[PDB]
RNA sequence: ACGGCUUUUCCGGAGUGUAAAAAGCUCCGGGAAUAAGGGCUGGGCAAGGCCGGUGGCAGCCGCCGCGGUAAUACCGGCGGCCCGAGUGGUGGCCACUAUUAUUGGGCCUAAAGCGGCCGUAGCCGGGCCCGUAAGUCCCUGGCGAAAUCCCACGGCUCAACCGUGGG
C-alpha cells in the first residue's frame, strides 16, 4: 500500500522525463513534496508549478525542462553530523560539486551547500543530480 | 609533425572518392576532424581519416589487443580462421576499435586496422576528483559507466600522478585516448577481452551523454576533442 | 524476489540474526569455529613430524600416466598412527633403510591435501637420520648410521 | 690542541664550579689527561690537585672533542662527596 | 595485546615480473649506479608518502588542517625539491628523478669533485668528502639546500692538495 | 695487459672510553691485499629453438600438463633472467572473493519461492491543524592514564632510537 508519497513522486519524475514528457501530475501532495520542489527549482532543474485542489489532498502540476539525470530518495534517512558531508557525497553524486543533497535541517529544507555555511546537520531525505 | 603531414598531401591526389563526404573533403570545403561527427553522416571510405587525422597510422598510435583462432568442423576436417581485435587513435582526443576476420594473421590485422578507422569517436576530458581540483585534461570529468556482454565497468576520476589502475587491456585503450589517471570498479567475467574492451569503449562514449551547465564547464575544464596540442 | 528483507531504521536485530544464521551455510568458517581440522589430524597442528619407517612400497600413477611411484609407511612418535609418505628425487628409495628416524612435511596441494597423479599420498620425506635427503640424492654429503 | 672554555658555572651548595670546554685537534690523537689538566691549570691558574677531569670524548669524524671537569675549593670536601673511581682514574688517590 | 614491533620503511612491487616495469627501472639503476633494488624502492616510498600527505590536506577544512598545510611546503622546499613560490598543487607533479638528484653522490659528482659517479661513492665511503665541517660516510644522504655549496674535500685528506697524482686527473675532464 | 691511487673493511701500536674489562671513536706502520651465494630457465611469469644422457622406464608436476628411440618441460655441461648477506620448502590469519554482499550478491530454464489460505509478537504505515521536547542537530563545562599512531624542530656521523610542541 501507500507508504511514501515522496519516493513515488521522485521516481515518477525520473521515469517521465527520461522518455520526453513535458508535464507530470504528482497525485498526493504533502507540504514536504512542495518543500522539496521549492529547492529543486531554485538550482534550475524544473519549470514552474502550482497546486490544484480537488477536495482530497490536491495534486501538483509540474512541467519539466529535460535537465535532470537521476532523482531518488535516500530511504533510511540517516542523520549527518555537520562536518561529515563529503563522506555521503562520495556515495551518491559523481563529482566534487555536482548535483545537490537535500537535507532536512532544524530550520527548513535546504541543500547541503547551504548547510555547510551555517554549520548544521539533520536527516537526509533525497538527492538530485 | 611533418612526415605525418606530407602523408595527407600524397594521399589526397590518388584518391577519387565514391561517397559524398569524400567529395566534400576533396573540395576543400570540410577541413577539420571536428566537423564530420555531430551531424548524422555515414563513413564508408577509410581515406577520410588518413587526410584529417594523418597520425592514426604511426605504429605507436596502433595496438593489437588479442589474436585468437576459431574452428568449425566439416566432413573433411576442421576449417580454422582467425580473429583480431585492434584499436587506433592519436593520443589526444579520438579513439576507434574494430575486429576484422581472415584466414591468416596479416589479412586479419589489415581488416582490423581498417574497421578501426570507420568506428571512431571523440570524448570529453577533465578533472573531477575530490583530491585534485586543478583544471587540466588528464582524466575523466565525472564517473561514467558502460556495460557489454556480461561485464559492467565504472570509471572514477583520480588525482594527478596516480597512474591508470584498471585491467590490462583497459590501459591500452585509455592511453590511446589521452586519459592518464583513473580509478575503476568492475563486475562480471573480465577474462574475455572482447567484452571488456567493448565495455570500456562504451563508457568512454557515454561520457558525452550527461547534461552540463555552462558553468560546470569552467570548474572541471571539460575539453572536447583536441585541447591546444 | 522483493527488495531485501529488513531495510528498516529500527530493524537491527533481525538483520544481525539473518546474517549470523546464513554465515553457517559456508564451509571455511564452519570448519574454523568448530575446529574440525584438529581431532581428525595425525600431525596435530604442526608443520613437521618425526617417525620410524616400517616398510617400503610402490604405487600406481593415475589413469593417463604410467609408472610406479616409490613410497614408505611411517609410524609417528607423538601419536602412534601410520601415515604413507613419498620419497622425492631420482634414487631416494635407495637410502631409506628400515628402522630410520625420518622427518615429515606436507606436500602442498589444493586445500592442503594431495597433489598430482600420486592420489592418496599427502606427506613427503625431507630428512633421514638428520641429513637432508636433497643432498644425499645428489652426493655432496655422507650418511650416518651405516 | 687548542682549548676554548664554554661555561664556568659556580656552585655555592656543593661548593665547586663546573667547567665546560672543547678541544680542536685535527691530525692528532685524543689528548691525554695529564696534558688537558696541565693546559687548564695553566690557563685559569687553579690548584693542580683539586681539579678532576670527569670526561673527555671524541665524536664521529669531527676532529673536535668535548670535555667536562670539576674544581673544588676545599680539599677534603672533594675527598668526601666525590665518588671513588673518578679519583683513581684521575690518579689523585691510589 | 601486543607491543610495538618495528616496521619496514619501503614497499615491494605487487607482481615481481611485469616486463615494461623492469625495463623502466633498469635505466635508473644504471644511470645513478645504485647498489641494489632495495636502495631504490626506499626513495619511491619516500615520494609516495609526500603525495599521500598533500592529497588529504586539499579536501580538508578546519583550524588545524591549515596549520599542517604550510608545514608541508616548508620542508618540501627547504629540502630543495620545490621553488620559492610554489602552491600546494605542485606536490602532485613530482617525479622520481627529482629525489634521486639529491643524494650526496650526485651532488659531489655534479660539481666536479669526481670523475664519474662510481668513483664518488668510493670517495665518500673512504671518508674524504666533508659536508659542512663533518665527515659523512653515507652516499644516500639527502643533501639540504642551505648547505649545498659547503662541500669540499676533508681538511686532512691527501686529495686536499692540488698536486696529488689522482686529484689532478679529476679536472683533466673539466674542459 | 700494462701504468697509478685509496684503506671503509683486515692485521699489529698509542690516547680515550668503562665500577674493571670489552666494544666504540681519534691518530700511527703494512698492504687491493682478508670477504657471493640461493632459486628458477614450456604457459600463467623475466629469461635458450644449444650440446650429451634417458627410452611410458626412470623422473617432473601449487593448476594446465611432459616422457612411447628426433625431449626448448626429466639428469648433467655450457649460456641467460630475478633478488642479493640472503635465498628456497611446509603449516596459520588477511587481501585476492561482490565465493557472506549495511555500502554491495542471488532465487522461470544454472544451487535456491513454503502445495494453498487465514492469523498472534515483531518490522513498515495517507492528508491538514495545535502542544511536548524522548530520539536527531549546533554551543559550552567534567571524563575516557603513560606507552603506541601522524607532523614539524632539536641531540647521537645522517638514519633507526630519544627529547620539546600540535593533533
Ligand atoms: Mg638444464
Ligand atoms: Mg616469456
Ligand atoms: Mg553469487
Ligand atoms: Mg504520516
Ligand atoms: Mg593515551
Ligand atoms: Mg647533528
Ligand atoms: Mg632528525
Ligand atoms: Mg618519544
Ligand atoms: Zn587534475
Amino acid at each position: 500500500t501507500l507508504l511514501d508519497p515522496l519516493a513515488n513522486a521522485l521516481s515518477h519524475i525520473t521515469n517521465s522525463e527520461r522518455v520526453g514528457k513535458r508535464e507530470v501530475y504528482i497525485k498526493p501532495a504533502s507540504k514536504l513534496i512542495g518543500e522539496v520542489l521549492r529547492v529543486m527549482q531554485k538550482y534550475g532543474y524544473i519549470g514552474e508549478f502550482e497546486f490544484i485542489d480537488d477536495g482530497r489532498a490536491g495534486v501538483y502540476r509540474v512541467q519539466l525542462l529535460g535537465k535532470i539525470n537521476k532523482a531518488g530518495a535516500i530511504k533510511p534517512r540517516f542523520p549527518v553530523k555537520a562536518r561529515d558531508y563529503e563522506r555521503w557525497e562520495k556515495r551518491f553524486l559523481p563529482a566534487f560539486e555536482f548535483g545537490i543533497l537535500i537535507v532536512s535541517t532544524s530550520q527548513g529544507v535546504m541543500s547541503h551547500k547551504e548547510a555547510r555555511e551555517k554549520g548544521i546537520g539533520g536527516r537526509l531525505i533525497a538527492y538530485v543530480y | 609533425s611533418q612526415e605525418w603531414k606530407e602523408y595527407a598531401k600524397r594521399v589526397l591526389d590518388e584518391w577519387q572518392p565514391k561517397t559524398k563526404l569524400g567529395m566534400l573533403v576533396k573540395e576543400g570545403q570540410i577541413t577539420d576532424i571536428h566537423e564530420i561527427f555531430r551531424k548524422g553522416y555515414q563513413i564508408k571510405e577509410p581515406e577520410i581519416i588518413d587526410v584529417l587525422l594523418p597520425e592514426v597510422n604511426a605504429r605507436e598510435n596502433q595496438e593489437i589487443l588479442d589474436i585468437a583462432l576459431t574452428v568449425r568442423m566439416t566432413d573433411s576436417g576442421r576449417r580454422v580462421r582467425f580473429r583480431v581485435l585492434a584499436a587506433v587513435g592519436n593520443r589526444d582526443g579520438y579513439v576507434g576499435l574494430g575486429i576484422g576476420h581472415g584466414r591468416e594473421v596479416g589479412i586479419a590485422i589489415r581488416k582490423a586496422i581498417n574497421y578501426a578507422k570507420l568506428n571512431i569517436i571523440e570524448i570529453k576530458r577533465g578533472c573531477g576528483s575530490w583530491e585534485c581540483r586543478c583544471r587540466r585534461p588528464h582524466s575523466v570529468p565525472f564517473t561514467v559507466e558502460g556495460k557489454e556482454g556480461s561485464v559492467r565497468v565504472k570509471l572514477i576520476p583520480g588525482p594527478r600522478g596516480l597512474g591508470l589502475v584498471i585491467g590490462d587491456v583497459g590501459k591500452k585503450i585509455l592511453r590511446l585516448a589521452g586519459i592518464q589517471d583513473v580509478w575503476s570498479q568492475t563486475l562480471g567475467e573480465t577474462r574475455t577481452t572482447v567484452n571488456f574492451a567493448k565495455a570500456v569503449f562504451n563508457a568512454l562514449y557515454n561520457t558525452n551523454k550527461v547534461v552540463v551547465t555552462p558553468e560546470m564547464i569552467e570548474r572541471y575544464g571539460i575539453v572536447v576533442g583536441r585541447a591546444m596540442p | 524476489p522483493g527488495k531485501k528483507a529488513p531495510n528498516g531504521e529500527f530493524a537491527g536485530r533481525k538483520l544481525k540474526l539473518k546474517r549470523k544464521k546464513f554465515r553457517w551455510s559456508d564451509i571455511r568458517y564452519k570448519r574454523r569455529v568448530l575446529r574440525l581440522k584438529e581431532k581428525s589430524d595425525p600431525l596435530e597442528g604442526a608443520p613437521q613430524a618425526r617417525g620410524i619407517v616400517l616398510e617400503k612400497i610402490a604405487v600406481e600413477a593415475k589413469q593417463p600416466n604410467s609408472g610406479m611411484r616409490k613410497a614408505v609407511r611411517v609410524q609417528l612418535i607423538k601419536n602412534g598412527k601410520v601415515v604413507t609418505a613419498f620419497c622425492p628425487g631420482d634414487g631416494a628409495i635407495k637410502f631409506i633403510d628400515e628402522h630410520d628416524e625420518v622427518i615429515i612435511e606436507g606436500i602442498g596441494g589444493p586445500k592442503g591435501g594431495s597433489m598430482g597423479d600420486i592420489p592418496g599420498i599427502r606427506y613427503k620425506v625431507v630428512k633421514v637420520n638428520r641429513v637432508s635427503l636433497k643432498e644425499l640424492v645428489k652426493g655432496r654429503k655422507e650418511k650416518p648410521r651405516r | 690542541m687548542e682549548i676554548k672554555i664554554t661555561e664556568v658555572k659556580e656552585n655555592k651548595l656543593i661548593g665547586r664550579k663546573e667547567i665546560y670546554f672543547e678541544i680542536y685537534h685535527p691530525g692528532e690523537p685524543t689528548p691525554s689527561r695529564k696534558d688537558v689538566k696541565g693546559k687548564l691549570v695553566a690557563m685559569l691558574d687553579l690548584n693542580p690537585e683539586t681539579t678532576v677531569i670527569q670526561y673527555i670524548r671524541s665524536y664521529f669524524g669531527s676532529y673536535k672533542s668535548k670535555g667536562y671537569a670539576k674544581y673544588y675549593y676545599d680539599k677534603d670536601r672533594m675527598l668526601y662527596i666525590e665518588p671513588e673511581y673518578i679519583l683513581i682514574r684521575d690518579g689523585i688517590i691510589e | 595485546g601486543d607491543p610495538k614491533r618495528q616496521r619496514k620503511k619501503y614497499e615491494t612491487p605487487p607482481h615481481p615480473w611485469i616486463k615494461e616495469r623492469l625495463d623502466r627501472e633498469r635505466v635508473l639503476m644504471d644511470k645513478y649506479e645504485l647498489k641494489n633494488k632495495k636502495e631504490l624502492w626506499k626513495h619511491e616510498t619516500q615520494l609516495k608518502n609526500f603525495r599521500r600527505r598533500a592529497r588529504r590536506l586539499l579536501a580538508a577544512r578546519g583550524k588545524q588542517a591549515e596549520i599542517e598545510r604550510e608545514q608541508l611546503l616548508a620542508r618540501l622546499k627547504r629540502l630543495g625539491l620545490l621553488p620559492e613560490d610554489a602552491v600546494l598543487d605542485d606536490v602532485l607533479s613530482l617525479t622520481i628523478e627529482d629525489i634521486l638528484e639529491r643524494r650526496l653522490q650526485t651532488i659531489v659528482y655534479k660539481k666536479g669533485l669526481a670523475r664519474t659517479m662510481r668513483q664518488a661513492r668510493q670517495l665518500i665511503v673512504h671518508g674524504h668528502i666533508e659536508v659542512n665541517g663533518q665527515i659523512i660516510r653515507s652516499p644516500s644522504y639527502l643533501v639540504l639546500k642551505e648547505e649545498e655549496d659547503t662541500i669540499t674535500y676533508a681538511r686532512t685528506s691527501p686529495f686536499a692538495n692540488p698536486q696529488h697524482p689522482e686529484r689532478m686527473m679529476i679536472e683533466k675532464a673539466k674542459q
